[PDB]
């Protein structure tokens, strides 16, 4: 008897976040950039 | 003896089972007698390197 | 007896699953579709 | 309509198969274990809502 | 015959999506933010 989970599966969770896209790197729009935006 | 007749035409003659690419050059062949109903194909993925037959995925 | 039609000694993963591995990247984000902040976009809104 | 027959059960009995959706984009592929005593399911397409199946018949 | 999927073992998807970035959460990028970016 085993239980397996996505990390046990080398697997993304399902409610997982992502790395902040950055100068070099894309991902999630961070929360200074949302407000920048919206006051722009 | 026409139902066996019917049921060995159900059962189907089984030509091919297991693993082929038949690219330019393999075919399967048959008879004019031989073809009453028609042919069933089954196909499943196949392996690049390994030329396994893997057992999942059917069609 | 079997997973996924798979028996015997087998391991399976994310894609096994069709499930995301951890370092995995989406679709960048579109006038169409959601997705991750570009470069470009992010070096824009850092300049302006 | 799919179909399935005799010799291709005996062949897939105890395997699974995968049916595409015809629409107007990729995927809702269904996958279920048929074989010829009956059915197992690969609840893989439960995901895939938008089509399911309306009836099965035997011939 | 126990069919496995990431549906049931709190595994992401290949194909899914995130929820948009709002003021206190990080997320996708959201379609009226991009056009805003592009506009300006
Ligand atoms: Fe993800």
């Amino acid at each position: 008897i085993v239980d397996l989970f996505a990390s046990d599966l080398d697997a993304a969770e399902i409610n997982h976040t992502h790395a902040e896209a950055t100068t070099t790197e894309s991902g999630f729009l961070s929360i200074d950039d949302k407000e920048k935006l919206d006051a722009i | 003896s026409a139902k066996d007749y019917v049921d060995t035409i159900g059962e189907g003659t089984v030509i091919f089972k297991g693993a082929n690419l038949m690219g330019a050059g393999q075919s399967f062949k048959w008879d004019a007698s031989k073809l009453k109903f028609g042919m069933t194909l089954l196909f499943s993925r196949y392996d690049a390197a390994n030329n396994t037959p893997q057992d999942y995925y059917y069609h | 007896t079997s997973i996924n039609g798979k028996t015997g000694i087998v391991d399976l993963f994310a894609s096994d699953l069709d499930a995301a591995e951890i370092n995995h990247t989406h679709a960048e984000a579109t006038t169409t579709e959601s997705g991750f902040l570009s470069i470009d976009d992010k070096e824009k809104l850092d300049a302006i | 309509s799919v179909f399935l027959s005799k010799a291709q059960l005996v062949e897939l009995a105890g395997k699974g198969i995968l049916v595409q959706m015809p629409s107007t984009t990729y995927g809702d592929r269904k996958y279920l274990y048929v074989s010829t005593t009956g059915l197992s399911g690969h609840f893989d397409n439960s995901n895939y809502a938008a089509w399911a199946l309306r009836q099965v018949t035997i011939m």
